Formats: C-alpha cells, sequence, structure tokens
C-alpha cells in the first residue's frame, strides 16, 4: 500500500506522517466555500492486488491556525458530507488499483467573523487528516498521517456595508 | 518601484552551464519569494524554477531539474540561477520574476528586463548589410520602398535607427527571424515619395553587441 | 501534468467589442488560474490573479471567471493599445504549468498588399551566393500565401518569408520573403517569380527579374 503527494512527497509502506502544502484564493467573502480538493494533491495505491486489497477511511480530523480563530465549514469524502473534524467514523472506500488514484477529500470553509482582517496563518498547519488503511487478508492497522499547510494568507473583505 | 534587473547572457554549447544572475529594487526583499519562468519568444511559456524567500523550500519542473540549481542571498539582493547539463535546445527567453511563493500564493507579479538563452553549434559571428537599391521607374511619380537587409548575426539582438534619426518618414520596425541552418537575417522599409528617388540618399545604422556590429550601411539608386 | 489546454488561434475583435478567451484544464484544477497581458517581446503583466479578482494597474475594463475545468477571461472594451497576447496559467498541481496564450487581433478593412521585388545583390556575388528580396508591407490581413518560382518551376525549402506583429496607429502588418541561391544555380536561370497567393488580390500576380536588366 504505497502512496505519494503531487509535490514529491511519499510515504512507503508501513505508515508515517507527510505534509502536503495547498493553495488558497486570496480572498474569501462571506461563505463562498474555500475549499482545499486534496483529490489533486494525495494519490494512494495498492501493493498486491492479486490477494491484498486495501480499504482507505479517513480516521479523524483536526484543525488549527486562523481557521480556529473564526471559520467553519464542512468535510466531503466520496459523495457524502460531514462537518468540521468528524466526531465518528467514515465508512470506507475500497483501493484495489495498480495505478494513480485521487484520494476523494476536502475541506469547505467559512467564516463566521463579522468584522475581521487576515486569515489563515501562512506556513502554518490548516487541518490534520489520519488516513487508516484496513486490509481483506491481515490486521495491517496503520496511519498515514497528511498535515495541511496553508500557502497563503487569506484576506477577510474589510469593513463596510454598515447603516445607521 | 520595484524593478527586476537582469544579466548574464551567452550562447553555450551542449553540456555546458550559465549563471544567470537577477537582482531587485524597490521592496524588502526578505518578505518575497522568487521565481524564474523562460518565455520563448512570441511562444510557450515555461515555469522554470522556484526558491522560497528563505532558500529552505526549493523546486524544480520535469524539464529542468537534474539540470538546474538556484539559490539567493537576502542581504545582497541578488537572485542566481546556476544552470547546467544543456539538453534539447532549450532555446528560451528567460525571466526573473517575483513569484509571491509559499507563505503567499503563486503570482508571478513583477517582472524585469530578462536575458536570452541559445543553444546552437557555431559560435558568434558578424552581420553583413547590404541596401535595398530602389528603382526610380516603379514609383511613376508615386512612392517607392526598400530598406537594409542584415544577414548572417548570431546572437539574434536589433536596433532599427536609420541616418543620424532624421529619417520619421519611413522605418520604424521589422522583427525578421530566421532561416534553417545557414543563419538569421532581418530588415527595415522606408516608403517615400520619389523625390527621395530623384536626388536623396540615406544611412541605415545597426547594432549586434555580442558580435559589436555597428554597420552604416549608405543607399545608392542602382543604375 | 495537467495541460492548460487553449485554442491555437487568435480570436478577432473589432475595437468596441467584447474580448473573451478560453483556457481549458483537463484534470480538476481546484481555483485560482492566473490571467497575464504579454505585449510583443515584452514582460507580462499580472492582471487577473485567481481568475476572479483584479491586480493593481489593471483598468476596471478587465475581469474573467472559471472554475473545475473551464476558464475564461474578458474585456469589457477594446481600445487600440490593449491588444496582444493573453496568457492563462494554473498553479495548483505541481509542475504548474502555463496556458497557451490567446493573440488579440483587430478587425479592419481589407488592405490589398504593396507587392516588390528586388534583385540587388552584386556585392556579395564574389562570396558566390545571391539573395532576391521580395516585399510585401502593410497588407491587410496577416496570413499571405508567398510562392518561388525558378523558371516557371516550383520551389521549396530555397525560400522563407517573415511578418511582423500588430501596429498601434495602422494596425497593419509587413511581410519579407528570401530566396538565395547559389551563384551558380543563380547565374543558370532568369525567370525568378515571387508569385502571392491572398485575400487583398483577386487573383495571384507574380513578379520576377530578368538575368541582365536593371
Amino acid at each position: 500500500f504505497a502512496c505519494k503527494t503531487a509535490n514529491g512527497t511519499a510515504i512507503p509502506i508501513g505508515g508515517g506522517s507527510a505534509n502536503v502544502y495547498v493553495n488558497l484564493a486570496p480572498a474569501v467573502n462571506v461563505g463562498q466555500n474555500l475549499v482545499v480538493d486534496l483529490s489533486t494533491q494525495i494519490f494512494c495505491h495498492n501493493d498486491y492486488p492479486e490477494t491484498i486489497t486495501d480499504y482507505v477511511t479517513l480516521q479523524r480530523g483536526a484543525a488549527y491556525g486562523g481557521v480556529l480563530s473564526s471559520f467553519s465549514g464542512t468535510v466531503k469524502y466520496n459523495g457524502s458530507s460531514y462537518p468540521f473534524p468528524t466526531t465518528s467514523e467514515t465508512p470506507r472506500v475500497v483501493y484495489n488499483s495498480r495505478t494513480d488514484k485521487p484520494w476523494p477529500v476536502a475541506l469547505y470553509l467559512t467564516p463566521v467573523s463579522s468584522a475581521g482582517g487576515v486569515a489563515i496563518k501562512a506556513g502554518s498547519l490548516i487541518a490534520v487528516l489520519i488516513l487508516r488503511q484496513t486490509n481483506n487478508y491481515n490486521s495491517d492497522d496503520f496511519q498515514f498521517v497528511w498535515n495541511i499547510y496553508a500557502n497563503n494568507d487569506v484576506v477577510v473583505p474589510t469593513g463596510g456595508c454598515d447603516v445607521s | 518601484e520595484v524593478k527586476l534587473v537582469e544579466s548574464g547572457e551567452g550562447l553555450v554549447k551542449p553540456g555546458g552551464s550559465l549563471k544567470l544572475s537577477c537582482a531587485a529594487s524597490g521592496f524588502t526583499f526578505s518578505s518575497y519569494a522568487m521565481s524564474w519562468v523562460r518565455q520563448t519568444p512570441e511562444k510557450r511559456l515555461d515555469w522554470v524554477a522556484y526558491i522560497s524567500s528563505g532558500g529552505d523550500h526549493i523546486y524544480y519542473a520535469d524539464t529542468v531539474k537534474g539540470r538546474f540549481t538556484i539559490s539567493r542571498d537576502n542581504a545582497r539582493n541578488t537572485l542566481y540561477l546556476q544552470m547546467s547539463s544543456l539538453k534539447s535546445e532549450d532555446t528560451a527567453m528567460y525571466y526573473c520574476t517575483r513569484d509571491t511563493g509559499y507563505y503567499v500564493s503563486r503570482y508571478f507579479d513583477v517582472w524585469g528586463t530578462g536575458t536570452t538563452v541559445t543553444v546552437s553549434s557555431a559560435s558568434t559571428k558578424g552581420p553583413s548589410v547590404f541596401p535595398l537599391a530602389p528603382s526610380s521607374k516603379s514609383t511613376s511619380g508615386g512612392t517607392a520602398a526598400l530598406g537594409c537587409l542584415v544577414k548572417d548575426y548570431f546572437p539574434e539582438p536589433v536596433t532599427v535607427s536609420w541616418n543620424s534619426g532624421a529619417l520619421t518618414s519611413g522605418v520604424h520596425t521589422f522583427p525578421a527571424v530566421l532561416q534553417s541552418s545557414g543563419l538569421y537575417s532581418l530588415s527595415s522599409v522606408v516608403t517615400v515619395p520619389s523625390s527621395s528617388l530623384g536626388t536623396q540618399t540615406y544611412i541605415c545604422n545597426v547594432n549586434h553587441k555580442p558580435s559589436n556590429t555597428k554597420v552604416d550601411k549608405k543607399v545608392e539608386p542602382k543604375s | 501534468d495537467i495541460v492548460m489546454t487553449q485554442s491555437q488561434k487568435f480570436m478577432s475583435t473589432s475595437v468596441g467589442d467584447r474580448v473573451s478567451v478560453t483556457c481549458k484544464a483537463s484534470q480538476n484544477v481546484v481555483t485560482n488560474v492566473a490571467w497575464y497581458q504579454q505585449k510583443s517581446g515584452q514582460s507580462p503583466k499580472v492582471v487577473i490573479y485567481s481568475a476572479s479578482f483584479r491586480s493593481s494597474g489593471v483598468p476596471d475594463r478587465f475581469t474573467g471567471s472559471g472554475s473545475g475545468t473551464d476558464f475564461t477571461l474578458t474585456i469589457s472594451n477594446v481600445q487600440s493599445e490593449d491588444l496582444a497576447e493573453y496568457f492563462c496559467h494554473q498553479y495548483n498541481s505541481h509542475p504548474l504549468t502555463f496556458g497557451g496564450g490567446t493573440k488579440l487581433e483587430i478587425k479592419r478593412t481589407v488592405a490589398a498588399p504593396s507587392v516588390f521585388i528586388f534583385p540587388p545583390s552584386d556585392e556579395q556575388l564574389k562570396s558566390g551566393t545571391a539573395s532576391v528580396v521580395c516585399l510585401l508591407n502593410n497588407f491587410y490581413p496577416r496570413e499571405a500565401k508567398v510562392q518561388w518560382k525558378v523558371d516557371n518551376a516550383l520551389q521549396s525549402g530555397n525560400s522563407q518569408e517573415s511578418v511582423t506583429e500588430q501596429d498601434s496607429k495602422d494596425s497593419t502588418y509587413s511581410l519579407s520573403s528570401t530566396l538565395t541561391l547559389s551563384k551558380a544555380d543563380y547565374e543558370k536561370h532568369k525567370v525568378y517569380a515571387c508569385e502571392v497567393t491572398h485575400q487583398g488580390l483577386s487573383s495571384p500576380v507574380t513578379k520576377s527579374f530578368n538575368r541582365g536588366e536593371c
């Protein structure tokens, strides 16, 4: 069960924690989406599909930085939707391909601020996902930890739109 | 104002190396990353290299990785693209731009002057310039055109100015390109009434700095 | 990679019109596509970053949109100097790759080419070469067909054409054609025809000089 980040980072078979650098829009108004769409940055695949067929879940989520200052949103995984970090465990998706396969995850965002300036701390850690992997042949239980790194400081629109 | 000064051009035989030098002006360098992008002349742009504002994060595209290294000094305020292991033409218009790299999102906001990179087999060579001997018969009292062909030079910077700059009637610009493997050629055009075809003549000046050729070719009608 | 495919041609637009420029992604680029304006052999300028917000120094006649796989740039009103190459770019998946660029063309009246021929090459005849120069100046439109004949025989590879960009005063194009012949080969035939097929010419009309006349 190998994997690779679109930036060239790769976690070998067995587990580990890796860093991904994702880009974000320079300006988000009142709740557009501020999505990450990690389905173009992480690609895991299976080793021996003849007998070993992998099953990939999102074990847990966590948020850090300016998201935990004033933000909210949802998370997508294979035609579903959950709130900010999943308090429950989402179901499994079968990885059974000896080929590249985008991981269908995202992170929707929306500002709960009323009057603020800078947001999403640049170069900081936006979120952490924990790819849990099981199989149909062994009790293999590891954690591909992925750490979302902010690439830019997202600026909330300035003051205005007020009445007496 | 912000400017990105550029220097360090030169023709390179395959298997060589050049150090492209780029400096900045008008801001605080330590807070902005830089990138190198090649604009192939009026052709396909290609992103060459990225370097962080500090110098710890360094990535290259598949076409340049394994052949390029980059560096920068925050205090010295001068980039350095040290590139080697030349292959596959690579003939582009290399250009240092301030991309708002990691800790900001990629923009390639401001660009400077840029430098040219050529990878061929021959060496530096000087042009030969030949004017366009105009015919007074074809004018019929109307208008006639001529110019100054500048053949066989390498590499390819041009100027276009004619005699003493006192020829506002006529030449402004003409960027011709090349031939297969002989050498390069361009020209320009003056198109004026036939009084000059009656009794007048000019000269044309053309420069080429790497060969250091400054030609003032004078025109005489051919009888 | 993620090919940021875009129309491999220019888009016709007269002054006072609206310009729409396409740009297509094969793979899912999330968002944040950049748009630059590059003139004839000059520095591209940041115009529309992230395909939705304007840059400083860029007029309000600029904007654009797009998401998913399809992006578009738009000019509300086309002034005289705005017309140039226009570049789309993605930076949400390494390796970050640019688009093909889009050329802005004015639509104006047909101007048939002023066509001329000159064999004025005797100074370099000691070197053993003659460079006949055919010259078409300030024509409309850009595309032109140049054919060369050596004693009524069609030629290929011994001659070439070179054109310029669009101006800003008259907005025309100029073309030159070079026929390079070795002196032994140059001084064996007489008619060296420069035929031109064009939209401005109802029928092609060729012009040649003969070896021994001025």
